[PDB]
Protein backbone atom coordinates (compact mmCIF):
# COMPACT_ATOMS: atom_id res chain seq x y z
CA UNK A 1 0.00 0.00 0.00
CA UNK A 2 1.09 3.35 0.86
CA UNK A 3 4.19 2.44 3.20
CA UNK A 4 5.35 0.35 0.12
CA UNK A 5 9.00 1.21 -0.91
CA UNK A 6 10.08 2.36 -4.36
CA UNK A 7 13.17 1.89 -6.42
CA UNK A 8 16.00 5.08 -6.69
CA UNK A 9 17.97 5.40 -9.11
CA UNK A 10 21.28 7.93 -10.58
CA UNK A 11 23.39 10.20 -8.61
CA UNK A 12 20.13 12.14 -7.70
CA UNK A 13 18.38 9.38 -5.81
CA UNK A 14 14.98 9.45 -7.40
CA UNK A 15 12.63 6.57 -8.15
CA UNK A 16 12.27 5.98 -12.23
CA UNK A 17 10.40 9.11 -14.35
CA UNK A 18 9.24 7.63 -17.75
CA UNK A 19 9.39 10.83 -19.22
CA UNK A 20 12.94 10.93 -18.53
CA UNK A 21 15.79 9.46 -20.71
CA UNK A 22 17.87 6.66 -18.75
CA UNK A 23 21.31 5.47 -19.67
CA UNK A 24 22.46 2.37 -17.58
CA UNK A 25 26.17 2.16 -16.13
CA UNK A 26 27.84 -1.03 -17.31
CA UNK A 27 29.72 -1.20 -13.79
CA UNK A 28 27.65 -0.35 -11.04
CA UNK A 29 24.29 -1.45 -13.14
CA UNK A 30 22.83 1.51 -11.47
CA UNK A 31 20.78 3.82 -14.14
CA UNK A 32 21.30 7.59 -14.86
CA UNK A 33 19.26 10.48 -16.18
CA UNK A 34 21.08 11.63 -19.28
CA UNK A 35 20.52 15.28 -17.95
CA UNK A 36 22.34 14.17 -14.23
CA UNK A 37 25.40 12.71 -16.36
CA UNK A 38 25.97 15.05 -19.30
CA UNK A 39 24.22 12.60 -21.96
CA UNK A 40 21.83 13.67 -24.49
CA UNK A 41 19.17 10.64 -25.61
CA UNK A 42 20.26 11.27 -29.42
CA UNK A 43 24.31 11.01 -28.66
CA UNK A 44 23.38 7.27 -25.98
CA UNK A 45 23.31 5.05 -29.58
CA UNK A 46 26.92 5.57 -30.13
CA UNK A 47 27.66 4.57 -26.76
CA UNK A 48 29.08 1.52 -26.24
CA UNK A 49 30.16 0.26 -22.76
CA UNK A 50 28.88 3.48 -20.66
CA UNK A 51 30.46 4.16 -17.40
CA UNK A 52 28.96 6.77 -14.78
CA UNK A 53 31.08 9.49 -13.66
CA UNK A 54 31.91 7.74 -10.13
CA UNK A 55 32.36 4.01 -12.02
CA UNK A 56 34.98 6.19 -14.70
CA UNK A 57 37.03 6.67 -12.13
CA UNK A 58 38.48 2.90 -11.46
CA UNK A 59 36.45 1.29 -14.70
CA UNK A 60 37.60 3.62 -17.46
CA UNK A 61 35.83 6.25 -19.57
CA UNK A 62 32.79 5.49 -21.81
CA UNK A 63 33.40 3.60 -24.95
CA UNK A 64 31.66 4.18 -28.38
CA UNK A 65 30.61 1.57 -30.93
CA UNK A 66 32.89 1.10 -33.84
CA UNK A 67 29.84 0.13 -36.26
CA UNK A 68 25.58 0.52 -36.12
CA UNK A 69 22.64 -0.90 -37.57
CA UNK A 70 21.34 1.75 -39.96
CA UNK A 71 17.50 1.36 -40.74
CA UNK B 1 24.79 0.57 -23.69
CA UNK B 2 21.05 -0.40 -22.44
CA UNK B 3 19.35 2.39 -22.15
CA UNK B 4 15.55 3.59 -21.47
CA UNK B 5 13.72 5.82 -23.89
CA UNK B 6 10.89 9.05 -23.42
CL1 LIG C 1 31.57 -1.75 -31.65
MG1 LIG D 1 15.35 15.59 -18.70
MG1 LIG E 1 23.24 -0.71 -33.13
ZN1 LIG F 1 19.24 11.85 -11.90
ZN1 LIG G 1 28.61 3.24 -12.34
Amino acid sequence: GSMATVPVYCVCRLPYDVTRFMIECDACKDWFHGSCVGVEEEEAPDIDIYHCPNCEKTHGKSTLKKKRTWH
Amino acid sequence: ARTKQT
